[PDB]
RNA sequence: GGCCGGGAACUCAAAGGAGACUGCCAGUGAUAAACUGGAGGAAGGUGGGGAUGACGUCAAGUCAUCAUGGCCCUUACGACCAGGGCUACACACGUGCUACAAUGGCGCAUACAAAGAGAAGCGACCUCGCGAGAGCAAGCGGACCUCAUAAAGUGCGUCGUAGUCCGGAUUGGAGUCUGCAACUCGACUCCAUGAAGUCGGAAUCGCUAGUAAUCGUGGAUCAGAAUGCCACGGUGAAUACGU
RNA sequence: AGAACCUUACCUGGUCUUGACAUCCACGGAAGUUUUCAGAGAUGAGAAUGUGCCUUCGGGAACCGUGAGACAGGUGCUGCAU
């Protein structure tokens, strides 16, 4: 029902903030589907690294936007609340549908 | 070129001063920097100077240069061989 | 190279006769990776080769390629100061090599049609002993026997 | 009763399911013939079962996706090489000395920075 | 980098946004197979010349929002390469790190 | 085989021998042949003369060799005695469509002088 | 010029980033250029208080800053007046609620910034390059420190001709990624003009 | 119609693990390091590729990213604007793209990718237009929607070796779109035109495998504007005696 | 990693000068919105509103415009000072 993805730059982060959803879930009550993983997205930039000329010589740098699918099913409406009002992490986006 | 359904272009401030000079006399090169203004009918008979870059060119219009915008009778460059 | 022994290639059978050197003929006649279009045409070579032959096109292949193959070549070298050509034995792979590789060329050449009708025209040529690969051989083994007083 | 193996070459991924049978082989809902108009194809996928047993044997249900002709091609090789070790896994030696079993692992080169593609070198000039 | 220039850039932003709407719903009726296609599609052509140049949208350059560099721009940070490989090697932008695959 | 007052050549098929005419491309050709209602793969010799001035006055609902010379040469000429900018181009034989002039421009330009 | 940057090298394997939040492509130039403007502030204010690092995080429309100091006492004032006067001139700029935090660097000493900022002081009090680089070198050794490598460009001494000075003691380990590696530079304006100092610190591997 | 119920097997996704270490066998070796083969293994000995660039060298490059000592200008070397220029063309060079064709051109039909991007953005479907496109307009901040038909390939015809049904420069005409604005000086479309070019002198370059070669795809920059750059996959070689 | 204008740093011409961009003073004042004329535009002239949590009526932040000077500005030189 209620599907809530996340999306970080760490991996690390994004699992521990799925765990942290999935078991702030399974204490207000049961039926969550589990995490899907969803695939990253990795965008790369190639930048001169030269102030001027020397265009083969270039860094090229990428960022990694892990997501993460939680898919609540059926709330108890005693965890939409406690889904709600937490914007834990602190680089962990977090978007919360139906 | 300029697409049909947008109709011609001409500059406002060239339009006027063609209007007042074909309401009011052909007698002064109406001094223009508009290059990019295409050349209306009611502009044939005049003496128009456009500006190629340092000069005003004066540009006689003809009915044959009706297509055209301004700017293809002041040619910007100068050349005369190596 | 200078430092390793090159371990050598695995190259898959002809589909249509299991022959790797069919395979390799094939490989030979191919451009920018046209691998179906190089078996096709060598293909169709055989078929008209076989055709003008009575025997097989394995069998004709071969007699073309023995009668196309080198034994021995010239090499631009030098045991110290000047450079002459130093006739050296051919080893069996380095022939086939050659052979079907001037059979190529040749039939690169002498436009006719198309690449299979040059290709079987070539090898009925390099069968009967008068092709341009018989005489690419012909004047390799002059050149040696012309250099044989260096080995 | 059901032997899989997967399979993968150059980007390609494939499904072999193998039961005893009469010979079918389909993959993607199409006959071997009709998916794989190459003849070299169709020699590289027949290849493990000519290695063995194809005569009716077995009937092959396969599904390829990714890669090209012979990348799908490949796959198909590895899985039905790899279903076939499910299935008398004593014909693993046999399989290994024809190969069959290694996965192929040699992918596309990263095009790589100042390079064209990988390797080519743009023209070189001395002055 | 030409702090007339920054202001430049400055300027043609305040003036494009602010005659936004206005430049927008002219070239609307210029764009309109209706508006009679001789009197309201042909004044607006001459008003939206009339509006400040510097308001058209296609006269800002994207410069680097620290040096004001107009080459090498990269959208996603808004910094030339060279300011963006400065902040990425010193960790400033987050997530993004050396890539090799 | 003598439409437009040139001489189109048999033993081709119809939409190429067509073309041969100042005027009348592959498009052109094929729209001919579709008006005229002849195969495109048949050749002018295996035509019957209705077939081929039907085909003639078919090609007359196009401007064609003198026409189409003579209407070209006019607005070259047009351009030139106007004086424009692409005028002056085809005076002085360089690029009239904003080409590279430094180092291409062979075509338009002849062979390299010295 | 030829050597990666430690901390961009180590980014991902061992080093921590400076700021820590999520943007997408629409608002991730507008964080970065007020990132930019909140540590421009933040060092030019405190510029007399030895700060080490400014790490940012955007928890939920929230700036949440993380000042790294060696004098955590300056950096807060009395009463908290300082803390709440960044607070307030961070929050003007970052339009968002901010909140300042402070981690006191215990061994200032083992920090490279706090060593390279000592160096340019000293170089800008016109105390001898190589007094300096050899104070730092032996203080970091001493207070415990796998190596540290310290390099000053630029004309040492008000020279005519600009040279390289490094000292190095104990291990320095570039190439090793595992390496904890603080790097951090910093330049002096003098009246010959900048002379470029930066420190390695290494503190072991893992 | 994975279309639905359904399954969590498989592909796949992405987290965490295992796996490769000369670990084992034999021989050689100074009883050493190591080397040579072999087994098993998906992989074999730094498995493939990348990132990673020691002390220094060239007072190499960059004061025009930025910063900066010094010097210089400060009713001007600062600032604003319009138009022009950076696109000039007797020439010379570098790097490319497209060709010279039949292993091909053209036409018809039909397979198989990967990797990306997207909110004043990507924009289906339908309608209109030969077309570029236009109108209307869902969906999509996305493994969901769109860009977005991969092409080479394969099958079937035709062309039949001609400067050609090769080549597509140039030029005339007619347009579309972006943008205040397409003359200088945009890209693209359609009609017409059909240039040089027959494989290139002395010379010279790249490449040891999924590489070269060839085929298409995407992205950054970007209103529009790549044959460049960066990336992605398809097909897929030849050869290495050796120094 | 993308010159039609912009970019742009160049040229011609039209202009400005404590200035396009900052801080500091005092003077008059809201910020804005619409609009007319002339001009290539820069710009120069002209026309209704508008009276904010600070009004302790003192004054005030914001945003202006005007004066004078510190200054600002320089993609000006030196990469052989860095
Ligand atoms: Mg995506
Ligand atoms: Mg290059
Ligand atoms: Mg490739
Ligand atoms: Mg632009
Ligand atoms: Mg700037
Ligand atoms: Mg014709
Ligand atoms: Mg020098
Ligand atoms: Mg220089
Ligand atoms: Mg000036
Ligand atoms: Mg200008
Ligand atoms: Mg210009
Ligand atoms: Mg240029
Ligand atoms: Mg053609
Ligand atoms: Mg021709
Ligand atoms: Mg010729
Ligand atoms: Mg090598
Ligand atoms: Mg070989
Ligand atoms: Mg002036
Ligand atoms: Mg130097
Ligand atoms: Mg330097």
């Amino acid at each position: 029902r209620i599907r809530i993805r996340l999306k970080a730059f760490d991996h690390r982060l994004i699992d521990q903030a799925t765990a942290e959803i999935v078991e702030t879930a399974k204490r207000t009550g049961a039926q969550v589907r589990g995490p899907i993983p969803l695939p990253t997205r990795k965008e790369r930039f190639t930048v001169l690294i030269s102030p001027h000329v020397n265009k083969d010589a270039r860094d090229q740098y990428e960022i990694r936007t892990h997501l993460r699918l939680v898919d609540i099913v059926e709330p108890t409406e005693k965890t939409v609340d406690a889904l709600m009002r937490l914007d834990l992490a602190a680089g962990v986006d977090v978007q919360i549908s139906l | 070129p300029r697409s049909l359904k947008k109709g011609p272009f001409i500059d406002l401030h060239l339009l006027k001063k063609v209007e007042k000079a074909v309401e009011s006399g052909d007698k002064k090169p109406l001094r223009t920097w508009s290059r990019r203004s295409t050349i209306f009918p009611n502009m044939i008979g005049l003496t128009i100077a456009v500006h190629n870059g340092r000069q005003h060119v004066p540009v006689f219009v003809t009915d044959e240069m009706v297509g055209h915008k301004l700017g293809e009778f002041a040619p910007t460059r100068t050349y005369r061989g190596h | 190279p200078r430092r390793r022994v090159i371990g050598q290639r695995k190259i898959l059978p002809d589909p249509k006769f299991g022959s790797e050197l069919l395979a390799k003929f094939v490989n030979i006649l191919m451009v920018d990776g046209k691998k179906s279009t190089a078996e096709s045409i060598v293909y169709s070579a055989l078929e008209t080769l076989a055709q003008r032959s009575g025997k097989s096109e394995l069998e004709a292949f071969e007699v073309a390629l023995e009668n196309v193959r080198p034994t021995v070549e010239v090499k631009s070298r030098r045991v110290g100061g000047s450079t002459y050509q130093v006739p050296v034995e051919v080893r069996p792979v380095r022939r086939n090599a050659l052979a079907m590789r001037w059979i190529v060329e040749a039939a690169r050449k002498r436009g006719d049609k198309s690449m299979a009708l040059r290709l079987a025209n070539e090898l009925s040529d390099a069968a009967e002993n008068k092709g341009t690969a018989v005489k690419k051989r012909e004047d390799v083994h002059r050149m040696a026997e012309a250099n044989k007083a260096f080995a | 009763n059901q032997y899989y193996g997967t399979g993968r070459r150059k980007s390609s991924a494939a499904r072999v399911f193998i039961k005893p049978g009469n010979g079918k082989i389909v993959i993607n809902q199409r006959s071997l013939e009709q998916y794989f108009g190459r003849e070299t194809a169709r020699m590289v996928v027949r290849q493990p079962l000519e290695l063995v047993d194809m005569v009716e044997k077995l009937d092959l249900y396969i599904t390829v996706k990714g890669g090209g002709i012979s990348g799908q091609a490949g796959a198909i090789r590895h899985g039905i090489t790899r279903a076939l070790m499910e299935y008398d896994e004593s014909l693993r030696s046999e399989l290994r000395k024809a190969g069959f079993v290694t996965r192929d692992a040699r992918q596309v080169e990263r095009k790589k920075v100042g390079l064209r593609k990988a390797r080519r070198r743009p023209q070189f000039s001395k002055r | 980098a030409k702090q007339s220039m920054k202001a430049r850039e400055v300027k043609r932003v305040a003036l494009a946004d602010k005659y936004f709407a206005k430049r927008a719903e002219l070239k609307a009726i210029i764009s309109d197979v209706n508006a009679a296609s001789d009197e309201d599609r042909w004044n607006a052509v001459l008003k939206l010349q009339t509006l400040p140049r510097d308001s058209s949208p296609s006269r800002q350059r994207n410069r680097c929002r620290q040096t004001g560099r107009p080459h090498g721009f990269l959208r996603k940070f808004g910094l030339s390469r060279i300011k963006v490989r400065e902040a990425a090697m010193r960790g400033e932008i987050p997530g993004l790190k050396k890539a090799s695959w | 085989a003598r439409i437009a007052g040139i001489n189109i050549p048999d033993h081709k098929h119809a939409v190429i021998a067509l073309t041969s005419i100042y005027g009348v491309g592959k498009t052109r050709s094929k729209a001919i042949l579709a008006a005229a209602g002849i195969a495109e793969d048949v050749k002018i010799s295996e035509l019957s003369e209705g077939q081929i001035d039907t085909l003639r006055d078919e090609v007359a609902k196009f401007v064609v060799e003198g026409d189409l010379r003579r209407e070209i040469s006019m607005s070259i000429k047009r351009l030139m005695d106007l004086g424009c900018y692409r005028g002056l181009r085809h005076r002085r034989g360089l690029p009239v469509r904003g080409q590279r002039t430094k180092t291409n421009a062979r075509t338009r330009k002849g062979p390299r002088k010295p | 010029g030829q050597k990666v940057h430690p901390n961009g090298i180590r980014l991902g394997i061992v080093k921590p980033w400076n700021s820590t939040w999520f943007a997408n492509t629409k608002e991730f130039a507008d964080n970065l250029d007020s990132d930019f403007k909140v540590r421009q502030y933040l060092t030019k204010e405190l510029a007399k208080a030895s700060v080490s690092r400014i790490v940012i995080e955007r928890p939920a429309k929230s700036i949440r800053v993380t000042i790294h100091t060696a004098r955590p006492g300056i950096v807060i004032g009395k009463k908290g007046e300082d803390v709440e006067k960044l607070r307030k001139v961070v929050a003007d700029i970052a339009g968002v609620p901010a909140q300042i935090n402070i981690a006191e660097v215990r061994k200032p000493e083992l920090d490279a910034k706090l060593v390279a900022d000592s160096i340019t002081s000293q170089l800008e009090r016109r105390v001898m390059f190589r007094r300096a680089m050899k104070r730092a070198v032996q203080n970091a050794m001493r207070l415990g420190a796998k190596g540290i490598k310290v390099e000053v460009s630029g004309r040492l001494g008000g020279a005519e001709i600009a040279r390289t000075e490094w000292y190095r003691e104990g291990r320095v380990p570039l190439h090793t990624l595992r390496a904890d590696i603080d790097y951090n530079t910093s330049e002096a304006h003098t009246t010959y003009g900048v002379i470029g100092v930066k420190v390695w610190i290494f503190k072991g591997e893992i």
